[PDB]
DNA sequence: CTACCGATAAGCAGATCTCTCGATTGCGTAT
DNA sequence: ATACGCTCTCTGCTTATCGGTAG
RNA sequence: UAAAUCGAGAG
């Protein structure tokens, strides 16, 4: 647990750490890392997702890691192909950086 | 403690016996009734927990004694328990002897033949005749059973009679570790087979099986509860029938008292309330929180009153009886649980209040917090700051400490010159007194006194006593700690004995910090970044003697871990040596004379001639010059004693012969006849290095002359650095354009290291692209496995380390813009003052590969080491190869990896001291008493011989350094011969016999050794086994004598061979460990402290938690196990390159294997030990106290742990003998 | 008596640390001179703090 | 807090060059080095005593308990 | 008064009175 | 905000007397509006209290907390209301419930505060105490886990598992773990009050979308402190509301069913070796 | 405080070692309707922490250390310009600790002050 | 045929350096 | 207003139920 | 005047 890890690239300050017992545990945040404090309005996200081709979970008959599962905030939305997964992940990033909040964290775990 | 109050009686030993109810009711000053501690208005309620008669309480004269709060020791009361209840200490004993019986025959469920057999076996173990009992078992219808019992009884009585008449065992038994071990094994088998009888043998009728769900309750099944009085009566009857058989299960020494053991001991008829003095209320300003013991006793008193009332209600007389019986039973159970809580705070049912057992169990208990490690008086603590001009055997006491700390000096006819003026001074005018302890013991104070009255008191210090009874004593003055006194300086943690030394005190005038000379830095492992350490001021002359002589800083030059030195100047003085003893160092007459008088001031005794002598100038024309070599030479000539020659020595230093120019010979150091003729003083000469000049001075002129040499060398190098500086800069770190181009061109060859290494590990073609999806796929398969990546992390790491080495070799020391000795960075790195070649490599060439537990940098689940690098970046850059240097800076990714590595290092550094201290504590608790006897055989405190000869030769490792340095011994033959002076070392020593036998065995051995070791019949013992090396000259070990003979047979060179071997053998006679050395403590420290630096877990697999010792013991026996233990406990130390003397590993292995088994250093091994108090003070105090008190064990107070607990002097070193005074008259 | 760092990151004044001085600039000489500083100690000019250097409450 | 009377290292009195330095930086457009030199501060020991002073006492003087805010 | 400096620790009668 | 959401999620506590199978008067009691203000102090008409006084008084910087109840009877016959205070609730500085929320740095100096005073910390008895942030599992994420502790839960346990720390809109978390047993039977586990509870997952699957709900409700009817008025089917659907994936809430039965189906498939992958355990030590799965 | 329980004037003392100066006093009152008398006082003192020998000083690079002696200005090295450095740091700290940040910071500091 | 002794399989108990500060130290109910 | 009821390790040992062997 | 628990630190 106490090891510095590459997953903290810019979230936890590597150098800043107390020396002794708390080392690796009592971390500190990178000075530009801002922790979210309110909800993002993701109610409109399914609408654009359905246009892209995210087939709703009620009418798809899909299961398994063999297909990509598109989920929002902890609830299943749809099931799509992997290539479609890459396309919609990058496209959603394009739209959000360019309706869609700026805190919409998008994680596409590829096969 | 006052020396003028003598104590005659001494506690020989103590024995752990159960207190009985009848005994308590006789001693008690009162029995307490009501569960109210104290009524309102502030007075204590008579009959309560407090009382006038349980000890004087808060300005209330004690009724029992009639003395005030200070002069009432406190008196013990008792609580009349209405019913007898279980004692939670002995519940397992009561529950084993509750079962294993027939409730009708009132015997055990075992046939009385077996019971009598075990009784006589245990009676034979009472007297130590362990093997006789094994023949007692070799004895093999009912009327013949009585004859069999009588035959066994006659056999046992006659064996006892013979052993007692043979002078083999006295009337008080012979109890030792082995007999204890066999007794424990016998009793455990006794109990294991005693429950194996489900059906009785004296009358074969079944009995119910008692089932205990938990403490305070026992249930019968054919479920049914059983009252405690029934259990008491049952076991009372059983013990009455089998008193002769349990008389030898609850005893170890002959019960000379012949007092029958009952079942009343197993039950709590009475609770005992300590005197009020031991339950005084927590007072915090206004807050008063009564004791938890008082609260528990109040609870038990409440339960007593309630159950007594229920009993009385039942006595004053159906359904009402039913409810009152249920309530009475619950009152029984609740008072049982409340008693169990008052004793133990974890068996209860209900965070819970601490119980009386909880005041002892673990650390912070009464053993490991107020008996082993106490809190001392007349001591100080502070932060250390460096201070040359302190003699390396002194410590600088601030005026604050110098006015607080005091010593009681009794006034004599010769001391009133200075103690009178100390009293005149007062408690503030240093030096001076703070108290006068009179003849009557009254401590007249001086703090609040006038100077006029102080002088008036001083004029009566040495008056005669007008008291007929105090004519022996005399007044004492508590003088301030003067300049002559001694102080025991320690710096926690005390990883080794040399960390607690004794210094002479110098009363500095200025600042509040303990000022300490630099030399002791490695000795305490201290720095000056706020390190704190403590000074202890002994209060009696006998204590001054040990720190002044035995623990004195002079006596501590060589660490017994390997006999190496851990003194020597550290950082500045080393570089001042590399410069002052250069060839370029020439000194005019004024400069040289000032340097010489700057350190060897002969007004206190720095030099041994009382008039400084000079040396002729090295260069006469044009003008008189000198050299730093001559400075060292004249310093040695002045400090060395007269009427003795100078040193002769040949050695080397760490600076090669290339760093001084072509054809140079400064790398080899030469002292000839007390003159420095070649080579530069370095870390190797003076410093933490063996066989250097200061070590040689130690070995030849003594330790005190080496201490004086260290002081003068420090002072001289300081006065030379305060007239000539030495600085590191930014140019020192630079490289020429040539060096930088070489570094860049080599590092360009690190571009394809990663791809080639990865293709190698996955076994593909070296010429495959980084984007080849096959390589990506194979790296991905390697990614999840932790060993395929392990070999992908090992081959690439070797390649990048090799490229690092190529860069370092080709760049430095060639490319550096500033060269040695101009390059102060290299000057202090090569010399050893600080850092290594790796440090200047990282500063000037590159950091290299970052190691995170043997492997490369931890990787993401994606296959990326960092977000900046592509998935499976086939480049050593992504892996953790830091090409940047601390001079040119490092990239953000390399900065991240360096942060990873540094955090890992900090984590492990935090772990190592704490993790590896438990093992040292284990060893030190076990081997605390293992010392050297006067047979030169090492044995425990009791006497169980561990080894017969220390290491096989009885050579002290602190005096073994120059025993096999024959060439050194011959070169300085005259100095050594003067130091030993065999003129007065032959009038009481035999030579001829030991030399004869040594020659005979040497000839016999040379006759042999053609054949392997098993066939080599001895026919002739080694000389040490037959002759005492400290009494017969020439009694020396085989390997030493053979190496000396080889030296004398390869080097045929006014000294002859016979005189040289006489001197060497006398030196061996003086290089023997003195009797009474805590070799166990030294071994434990020397195996634990270096273990701080496979590795420690391997130690835990060999010392603490049991190639493999088990296999070699189960196949090859016990000596093979010992050899395997030593070999494996050594080669782990070897891989860390720590020199560990085998006189420690041998002692450890021979203590572990003392029983013929693989006894590790945990509580299992400790269980087989004679003294109880050590085991109680170690851990599991409850189990060991039960085992001690059930056997009525009378431990003889020999272990170091026990003698402290009972207040007696130790059994190692200074206490290992008595002192008696001869008186003239008859 | 605090002082602004002569050497300071750009972020030193984004966070307005100058509102809270932390130390003082001192003339540091990397020199082996007095012999009273080898491991980690350091030497402070007497007249410097006789005139108020490093003073606090 | 407030400008030191003397430069710590050398001992030169820089307890009067504070307001003058502020003026020469404010009344006249001057670089810090030019203003320090024109006051007679060539040694870097004296220059750092005025160059990097914060004069915190101003922020300390707002919180006066003897005047209604 | 009456301490180890001034009183015997243990004073016994060697034999019966005579 | 979130206090109102939380107390809306708390609900009612129905207790029935025994006055005449009708129990009597329902007494549905709850809270509907929880609110705080700036910390005032009456010293007739209340003035304002500023943190300068709180620090200098060695006291706490606490405002007043007001809860308005809903003392209803017989399912709405009479609904008494009551706005009861709840003592001095400490309030953190520079926050919208503090007297210095928008004060300019000039204004901050004006009220003896500082030039650029920062909040984030409460004042309690004049001691400045902040509430240190913590790091926890990422919310609403079914993460594979392989920890040996699961194997110690008893017999037939595997160290494998699928864990999720669901969080409701009111930002309170409930955990769920699908253990894998050697037999092949999956096992939901939660902690409703303070102790572990295990249920076969096909049971919850069919119950989310009345025979099982009565069966499931009968198991936990007592620990949940359901009133006698509530039927076992009602307490069963309440169990499926207050335990199973409270990050879908009510009107999410089918969604919770799909989510648990997905979690079961993920567990089957994790035990079959087609996926890797997710490290809770990493920052990839943390909040 | 003059006490009613004893009718004798009792005085509280200063329980500390370092002598202090009375900086400020706050006569805290109680917000109760009664004219409750003054009972709580907050006394704040200042104590002068002049740097003594042994006080830890440190740079921004982790070169922590106590001060061994306040070395008089005459006895310190002086440059050509005549400035005695106020801090002397031993050179041997750097080769192992490898804090080239301190070297480059000293360089930049002198350049900036010039 | 039964009784007694092993033998892992499971359950259980005790363990894994000195020093300086600071703060806090109980609900709950029936009178 | 207050006094009285109160879900993160490692070494052993001990208990236990299934095996035979031998009269 | 205590003693515990939590937190902050020094080596
Ligand atoms: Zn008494
Ligand atoms: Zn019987
Ligand atoms: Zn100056």
């Amino acid at each position: 647990v106490r090891k510095l890890l590459p997953e903290s690239w810019g979230f936890l300050c590597p150098v800043h750490t107390p020396d002794g017992s708390p080392c690796g545990l009592l971390n500190h945040f990178a000075h530009k890392c801002r922790i979210s404090t309110q909800q993002s309005d993701v109610s409109r996200i399914p609408s654009i997702l359905y246009s892209l081709g995210v087939a709703p979970a009620s009418h798809t008959f899909a299961a398994g890691p063999s297909l990509c599962c598109v989920q929002i905030d902890g609830k299943i939305i749809g099931w799509v192909s992997h290539e479609q997964g890459k396309i919609i992940a990058d496209t959603l990033r394009y739209w959000k950086v360019e309706g869609l909040p700026i805190d919409l964290e998008i994680g596409y775990v590829p096969p | 403690m006052d020396i003028s109050k003598p104590v005659g009686s001494e506690i020989t030993s103590v024995d752990f016996g159960i207190l009985t109810a009848k005994e308590i009711r006789n001693l008690s000053a009162k029995q307490i009734t009501n569960p109210t501690v104290l009524d309102n208005l502030g007075h204590p309620v008579s009959g309560g927990l407090y009382d006038l008669a349980l000890g004087a309480f808060l300005r209330n004269l004690c009724s029992t004694c009639g003395l005030d709060e200070k002069f009432c020791p406190g008196h013990q009361g008792h609580i009349e328990l209405p019913v007898p209840c279980y004692n939670p200490l002995f519940f397992n004993q009561l529950y084993i002897y509750l079962r294993a019986s027939c409730l009708f025959c009132h015997h055990f469920r075992l046939k009385s033949v077996e019971v009598h057999r075990y009784a006589c076996k245990l009676r034979l173990l009472q007297y130590g005749l362990i093997d006789e009992s094994y023949k007692l078992d070799e004895i093999t219808s009912s009327t013949l059973l009585n004859e069999l019992k009588s035959k066994r009884s006659e056999y046992v009585d006659m064996a006892i009679a013979k052993a007692l008449s043979d002078g083999r065992t006295t009337e008080r038994g012979s109890f030792t570790a082995t007999v204890n071990d066999e007794r424990k094994k016998l009793v455990h088998e006794f109990h294991k087979k005693l429950l194996s009888r489900g059906k009785c043998d004296n009358c074969g009728m079944f009995s119910p099986k008692f089932r205990k769900d938990g403490f305070t309750k026992i249930f019968e099944t054919a479920s049914t509860y059983i009252l405690s009085t029934e259990v008491k009566n049952i076991l009372d009857t059983v013990f009455r029938k089998e008193q002769c058989v349990l008389q030898y299960v609850f005893h170890s020494r002959p019960n000379l008292s012949r007092k029958l053991v009952k079942a009343d001991s197993f039950f709590m008829d009475v609770l005992v309330v300590p005197p009020t003095r031991f339950r005084l209320p927590s007072k915090l300003g206004e807050e008063v929180h009564e004791n938890s013991q008082n609260q528990l006793l109040s609870k038990v008193l409440t339960t007593s009153l309630l159950i007594r009332d229920l009993n009385d209600d039942l006595s004053k007389l159906l359904e009402d009886r039913r409810v009152i019986f249920s309530r009475l039973m619950n009152a029984f159970v609740t008072i049982q649980n409340d008693v169990n809580a008052f004793i133990d705070s974890t068996k209860a049912q209900g965070v819970p209040i601490p119980g009386v057992k909880q005041a002892l169990e673990k650390k912070e208990g009464l053993f490991r917090k107020h008996m082993m490690g106490k809190r001392v008086n007349y001591a100080a603590r502070s932060v250390i700051s460096p201070d040359p001009n302190i003699e390396t055997n002194e410590i600088g006491v601030p005026p604050v400490f110098a006015v607080k700390l005091t010593y009681p000096e009794p006034v004599t006819a010769y001391n009133i010159a200075e103690l009178r003026q100390a009293v005149i001074n007062g408690p503030d005018k240093w030096p001076g007194a703070t108290q006068i302890q009179n003849e009557d013991g009254s401590l007249v104070s001086l703090i609040g006194m006038s100077v006029e009255q102080r002088k008036a008191l001083a004029n009566q210090l040495l008056t005669p006593s007008s008291n007929v009874s105090t004519h022996t004593l005399n007044k004492k003055v508590y003088r301030h700690i003067k300049n002559r006194d001694v102080v025991l300086m320690n710096r926690q943690p005390t990883l080794h004995k040399a960390s607690m030394m004794g210094h002479k005190v110098r009363v500095l005038p200025n600042e509040k910090t303990l000022r300490l000379h630099y030399a002791n830095t490695g000795a305490y492992n201290a720095d000056f970044d706020g390190d704190e350490m403590n000074m202890h001021f002994p209060q009696n002359e006998n204590a001054r003697a040990e720190a002044l002589n035995l623990a004195n800083t002079d006596s501590q030059y060589l660490t017994p871990t390997s006999g190496s030195p851990v003194r020597g100047l550290i950082q500045d003085h080393i570089s001042a040596g590399v410069w002052l003893t250069s060839k370029d160092s020439f000194f005019t007459r004024e400069q040289y004379q000032q340097y010489i008088y700057g350190c060897i001031r002969p007004e206190d005794g720095h030099t041994t001639r009382s008039k400084i002598v000079t040396l002729p100038p090295t260069i006469f024309k044009p003008y008189p010059l000198w050299t730093g070599k001559q400075i060292i030479t004249t310093v040695l000539l002045n400090v060395t004693p007269p009427d003795m020659p100078g040193i002769n020595l040949i050695s080397k230093n760490k600076i090669k012969n290339e760093y001084w120019g072509k054809g140079s010979l400064e790398n080899e150091v030469l002292f000839k006849d007390g003159a420095l003729l070649c080579g530069i003083l370095d870390k190797s000469q003076y410093g933490a290095s063996k066989y250097g000049i200061v070590h040689s001075l130690h070995e030849v002129y003594g330790p005190e002359v080496a201490a004086k040499v260290l002081s003068v060398l420090g002072r001289l190098f300081t006065n030379y650095i305060t007239a000539t500086a030495f600085t590191c800069g930014m140019d020192d770190l630079r490289l020429t354009a040539e060096g930088n181009k070489w570094r860049t061109d080599i590092l360009k060859t690190s571009v394809d290291t990663g791809r080639e290494a990865a293709a190698e590990v996955t076994n593909l073609d070296k010429d495959t692209p980084a984007d080849d999806p096959e390589l990506l796929k194979r790296l991905q398969e390697i990614l999840r496995d932790n060993n395929k990546s392990g070999i992908l992390d090992a081959v690439t790491s070797s390649k990048v380390n090799a490229i690092t080495s190529q860069v370092v070799s080709k760049c430095v020391p060639d490319g550096t813009m500033k060269k040695f000795p101009c390059n102060s960075m290299q000057a202090m790195a090569l010399s050893g003052a600080k850092g290594s070649n790796v440090n200047v490599s990282q500063i000037m060439c590159l950091l290299g590969q970052q190691a995170l537990e043997g492997r490369r940098v931890p990787v993401m689940v994606s296959g990326k080491t960092l977000p900046s690098f592509k998935p499976y970046e086939t480049d050593a850059m992504a892996g953790g190869y830091v090409k940047g240097r601390f001079y040119s800076g490092i990239k953000p990714q390399e900065y991240y990896f360096h942060c990873m590595a540094g955090r890992e290092g900090l984590i492990d550094t935090a772990v190592k001291t704490s993790r590896s201290g438990y093992l040292q504590r284990c060893l030190t608790k076990q081997l605390e008493g293992v010392h050297v006897s006067y047979d030169n055989s090492i044995r425990d405190a009791d006497g169980t011989l561990v080894q017969f000869m220390y290491g096989g030769d009885a050579i002290d490792i602190t005096k073994e350094s120059h025993m096999t340095q024959f060439e050194f011994c011959l070169d300085n033959y005259y100095a050594l011969l003067k130091k030993y002076n065999p003129s007065a070392l032959i009038e009481h020593l035999d030579v001829e016999s030991a030399l004869k036998y040594s020659k005979k065995t040497l000839k016999y051995r040379k006759k042999h050794s053609k054949e392997p070791h098993y066939k080599q019949s001895v026919k002739y013992d080694p000389v040490l086994a037959k002759y005492n090396p400290a009494k017969y000259l020439g009694s020396v070990s085989e390997n030493f004598q053979d190496k000396l003979e080889s030296f004398l047979d390869k080097n045929s060179k006014g000294v002859n061979e016979k005189k040289f071997r006489a001197l060497m053998q006398l030196k061996y006679m003086r290089s023997l460990i003195n009797p009474g050395e805590a070799v166990g403590i030294i071994a434990s420290q020397s195996v634990g402290e270096p273990s701080t630096q496979l590795g420690i877990p391997r130690l835990r697999e060999i010392v603490m938690t049991a190639n493999d010792v088990a296999a070699v013991l189960k196949t090859y026996g016990v000596e093979a196990a010992r050899n395997t233990i030593v070999n494996e406990i050594n080669n782990v130390f070897s891989r860390y390159a720590i020199s560990v003397s085998f006189r420690h590993l041998d002692l450890i292995a021979d203590m572990m294997t003392r029983q013929g088994t693989y006894l590790a250093f945990n509580r299992q091994g400790m269980e087989t030990s004679t003294s109880s108090f050590m085991k109680m003070s170690y851990e599991t105090t409850c189990q060991f106290l039960t085992k001690a008190v059930l056997d009525n064990e009378r431990e003889q107070l020999d272990s170091p742990s026990a003698r402290i607990v009972v207040g007696k002097l130790n059994n190692v070193g200074t206490g290992s003998f008595d002192v008696l005074a001869k008186v003239p008259n008859a | 008596t605090g002082q602004t760092p002569i050497v300071k990151a750009n972020l030193y004044d984004d966070y307005g640390m100058d509102n809270f001085p932390n130390g003082f600039n001192a003339v540091v000489a990397v020199i082996s001179y007095t012999g009273y500083d080898m491991d980690d100690a350091m030497i402070i000019n007497k007249s410097a703090d006789e005139r108020g250097f490093g003073y606090g409450t | 807090m407030i400008v030191p009377v003397r430069c710590f290292s050398c001992g030169k009195v820089v307890g009067d060059k504070w307001e003058s330095y502020l003026n020469l930086l404010q009344e006249d457009e001057l670089d810090e080095g030019t203003a320090l030199s024109r006051l007679g501060l060539k040694r870097y020991c004296c220059r750092r005593m005025i160059l990097t002073h914060v004069d915190l006492i101003e922020k300390f003087l707002r919180y006066n308990p003897l005047e209604k805010r | 008064t009456a301490t180890t400096l001034n009183t015997p620790v243990v004073i016994h009668a060697t034999q019966l009175p005579q | 905000g979130l206090l109102n959401l939380g107390v809306k999620d708390i609900g009612e506590k129905v207790i029935f007397d025994g006055k005449p199978g009708y129990l009597g008067n329902k007494l549905s009691v709850s809270v509907e509006q929880v609110s705080i203000a700036k910390p005032m102090s009456n010293d007739a008409v209340e003035r304002k209290v500023y943190p300068s006084e709180s620090r200098q008084r060695l006291t706490s910087y606490r405002g007043k907390l007001l809860l308005k109840l809903k003392w209803s009877v017989n399912n709405g016959e009479e609904n008494l209301f009551e706005v009861r205070d709840c003592g001095g609730l400490p309030v953190m500085l520079q926050s919208n419930r503090c007297h210095l929320n928008k004060m300019s740095p000039y204004e901050l100096v004006q009220h003896k505060e500082e030039s650029d005073e920062i909040g984030g910390y409460f004042i309690v008895n004049g001691i400045e105490k902040l509430i240190r942030m913590l790091i926890v599992q990422r919310r609403n994420h079914p993460m594979a886990i392989i920890r040996p502790s699961f194997a110690n839960r008893g017999a037939s346990y595997s160290h494998y598992g699928i864990q999720i720390r669901s969080v409701r809109p009111d930002q309170t978390s409930q955990t769920n773990v699908l253990h894998y047993l050697n037999d092949g039977q999956v096992t939901f586990r939660f902690s409703w009050r303070k102790n572990e509870y295990l249920v076969p997952v096909v049971m919850i699957l069919k119950a989310l979308c009345t025979q099982v709900l009565q069966y499931l409700g009968d198991k936990f009817r007592v620990v949940f402190q359901a009133s006698p008025d509530q039927s076992d089917l009602e307490v069963g659907q309440e169990v499926l509301d207050r335990i199973v994936l409270v990050h879908l809430g009510k009107d999410g039965s089918q969604d919770k069913f799909r989510m648990l189906l997905f979690m079961i498939r993920k567990l089957y992958s994790l035990v079959a070796g087609e996926c890797s355990p997710d490290n809770p030590d990493a920052t990839q799965h943390q909040e | 405080y003059f006490d009613d329980t004893l009718n004798k004037t009792k005085i509280k003392t200063y329980h500390s070692s370092e002598p202090a100066y009375i900086e400020e006093v706050n006569l805290i009152g109680d917000e109760s309707n009664k004219f409750q008398e003054l009972q709580t006082v907050s006394i704040k003192y200042r104590i002068r922490r002049t740097p003594q020998i042994g006080d830890k000083f440190s740079s921004r690079h982790g070169q922590k250390g106590v001060c061994s002696r306040k070395w008089p200005t005459i006895d310190m090295p002086f440059s050509e310009t005549g400035i005695q450095p106020d801090i002397i740091i031993n050179p041997h700290a750097f080769p192992s600790r490898m804090t080239i940040g301190m070297f480059v910071e000293s360089l930049a500091g002198k350049a900036g002050a010039l």
